[PDB]
DNA sequence: ATCGATGTATATATCTGACACGTGCCTGGAGACTAGGGAGTAATCCCCTTGGCGGTTAAAACGCGGGGGACAGCGCGTACGTGCGTTTAAGCGGTGCTAGAGCTGTCTACGACCAATTGAGCGGCCTCGGCACCGGGATTCTGAT
DNA sequence: ATCAGAATCCCGGTGCCGAGGCCGCTCAATTGGTCGTAGACAGCTCTAGCACCGCTTAAACGCACGTACGCGCTGTCCCCCGCGTTTTAACCGCCAAGGGGATTACTCCCTAGTCTCCAGGCACGTGTCAGATATATACATCGAT
């Protein structure tokens, strides 16, 4: 029953769940496409602000998709639930 | 310039023994600034709809009754209408 | 580098979200959702950064780029 | 000249009236800003600041802390229903999601 | 299969589906509670603007709730689906 | 008098939304969500009306209430 | 005519007056109403071309707001620009 | 006198489709659409000039507001239309 | 699953660093005066909203019957959580460079601001043709067999 | 696949009324010209972002395995759709009153603007104590021996 202890522990802590360096390299990889090949510098608080926003969006999408999962009469999340919550939330709230 | 002095003054009025951290103070500065921009922009478009140039206390009172929910919009306009009526006495 | 968002990290985000069980097809769909979200935020932050005459994406540019999308983020822009 | 009484002191407030007057004037909201609008605005901001600071102090006393961290600000905002509608589109940095492991 | 002919005939047309007079009485009955007892007048275009908005809101909510219904393995729309569409639709876009 | 939002009218709204079958408990909840929507938009339109020195809820007050709540309406005001 | 100078059909004088009397900023440049009216004219040309095609597909020589809704909701990007708007007297795009 | 955008929507309509017309209600839709997009672009440029401690809405704030608000293909064509009109206007 | 192991709240013990009180300073806010226009306020015209009545007639309502579908039960079998050994890359902690943010100082194009003048755009008015409705052709789907 | 029988568009009349073209007027945009200041722009300081190295070491990962659960099937049984007759209230067309939107004209008083002081708030600096761990003690709390 380690999922109950894990959910009960992760819903108390406030630390970032995605590790900071591969999220930084992901943000560099996405940022170099919109700058037409030139590389930009990032402030240290810019990546932390982006990581807080991305992780909060991901946990809110996961609780919405789990409401959809319990609507379907199951407990496992299937990506059809995340894909459905992205279009019930809208075109800019779920995207 | 930030709202750190006033959030700390309000905090020591409400809870006299507690304190606030630096990151929570940044949350409070951002919260005060965001509610300021929302109420001021709503009063701005309220004055723009009626072809007026002045943001009075009526425009702020209407923007508070629009933006805030029902329970808060009956307390905030009490605080505003008590503060302005105190201020005009001077 | 999108595989750097590992399966334990996605599972930790889902367990914070209250999810009891997770299929194996969530990890390749959460990485696409994170790709789309970071493209939408980083495009606006790079647009704000390029609008100023700067080559450094600051912290305020992310906060403004999120308040553009309607998701406000308190704690960095004040 | 008489002694300089600040405008937030005569209104019985703690948030500044002159600074919010300068921010309403230089903010391009309108070409003219009245006198009672910064007093009203500062009273509304001082009420909303004391309204989430009281619930934050309550959640810090419930966590046995004598200091407010933004986790307590999240627990204060997401628990009261009016502030959850006022701050629905607001992400609190370094704030954990409210504990809701649903009983299905 | 009269439901299919009814769905296609209703999706072709643009006319207001709710009748104008009972919706007008509902709008005035709701309005008299907020105007501190004194009755207010409504313009002829105000009631039509409110009725177009309420009609478009109800059709969009029924689209979202029917997506949730087809997610649950059903074809019958159930009030739990409309409740969940309002819940994962948000505090601002729902209700 | 919300029973004037009749059962075939709620059926017509659901059939415009593409709903194939409708349970019998939909009609008592559609007359709750419609009441909540009207008690938001009419409250904001009455606030916009009472801010001016008026006693008539115009089409502009409804359009501005709906634009305040995020759902812009076109063709009535502007 | 300032509008004719920029090769546009939307007005640059009315857009400059709405930018100056709209309280957006303390000063408004010269090319900002030209750029603004050009963007408005392009967006109006895009949605009117799609609405004209949607009206000609229905074999009508006149645009009613049903055709504007069929122009917005069928196009992918104008549905992202006009996602949270409601076209009056425009029926929902056919789907099931 | 109540100013509207009905004449210019008609001019653009005639240019794109010289045989069609618009109803009164669908001219109200377009006249409200232009006003809504003008309010959005000018408000975004307004807060964009407020961020950078500037007082002037020049063409950079309008172009960046167009790039921020619009989607990917519409932005790339709308900034081309705007830059072409600004170049044609300043070449006079 | 009658107790035994197992996770979990008290509790004192360091210990680091971040909060909070203090001081010096400066620029932003308060006081006092002027002075011009925006908004308060009465007076009036006329729209347009409400209210009423009477017929009509399309839509709502009531009831009945049947068949679609919700939902509970159950079984096969796939795939997910868990445990454990192995491996790897994130994180710390230092260091060193330099790109670029940020600040200052000069100056010049640029946009607000007046006046005079007039062409673009708004209100109103009239005509005509697009569209709504209707009426048979001609075809083209739909349950029962 | 075959039926007779509803169900859909396609040509032709008929007519209403609203779009669209045209005109008079008036006000808002165009044109010159001034002039004060915001922003372009060079020059310089110095923060902090990037890059690197080396060592931990906590987290990721591969593999296997049991079993929870997804999913397809099936059987009662409710209860929603369709149909037919009532029935009722929405709706259209008149008609009439009058409340209140909207405009104008006067006029005060409120708020921008400026100049001067000076106290509130910010940057910096430093003690000290709240909180993060840490580790043996006591207390619930069940799952696997």
């Amino acid at each position: 029953q380690g999922w109950l202890k894990e959910i009960r522990k992760l819903q108390k802590s406030t630390h970032l769940l995605i590790r900071k360096l591969p999220f930084s390299r992901l943000a560099r990889e996405i940022c170099v496409k919109f700058t037409r090949g030139v590389d930009f510098n990032w402030q240290a608080q810019a990546l932390l602000a982006l990581q807080e926003a991305a992780e909060a969006f991901l946990v809110h999408l996961f609780e919405d998709a789990y409401l959809l999962t319990l609507h379907a009469g199951r407990v496992t999340l299937f990506p059809k639930d995340v894909q459905l919550a992205r279009r019930i939330r809208g075109l800019e709230e779920g995207l | 310039e930030s709202y750190s002095v006033y959030v700390y003054k309000v905090l020591k009025q409400v809870h006299p023994d507690t304190g606030i951290s630096s990151k929570a103070m940044g949350i409070m500065n951002s919260f005060v600034n965001d509610i300021f921009e929302r109420i001021a922009g709503e009063a701005s478009r309220l004055a723009h709809y009626n072809k007026r140039s002045t943001i009075t206390s009526r425009e702020i009172q209407t923007a508070v009754r629009l933006l805030l929910p029902g329970e808060l919009a009956k307390h905030a306009v009490s605080e505003g209408t008590k503060a302005v009526t105190k201020y005009t006495s001077s | 580098n999108i595989q750097g968002i590992t399966k334990p990290a996605i599972r930790r985000l889902a367990r914070r979200g209250g999810v009891k069980r997770i299929s194996g097809l969530i990890y390749e769909e959460t990485r696409g959702v994170l790709k789309v979200f970071l493209e939408n935020v980083i495009r606006d932050a790079v647009t704000y950064t390029e609008h100023a005459k700067r080559k450094t994406v600051t912290a305020m540019d992310v906060v403004y780029a999120l308040k553009r999308q309607g998701r406000t983020l308190y704690g960095f822009g004040g | 000249r008489a002694k300089a009484k600040s405008r937030s002191s005569r209104a019985g407030l703690q948030f500044p009236v002159g600074r919010v007057h300068r921010l309403l004037r230089k903010g391009n909201y309108a070409e003219r800003v009245g006198a009672g609008a910064p007093v009203y605005m500062a009273a509304v901001l001082e009420y909303l600041t004391a309204e989430i600071l009281e619930l934050a102090g309550n959640a810090a006393r419930d966590n046995k802390k004598t200091r407010i961290i933004p986790r307590h600000l999240q627990l204060a905002i997401r628990n009261d229903e009016e502030l959850n509608k006022l701050l629905g589109k607001v992400t609190i940095a370094q704030g954990g999601v409210l504990p809701n492991i649903q009983a299905v």
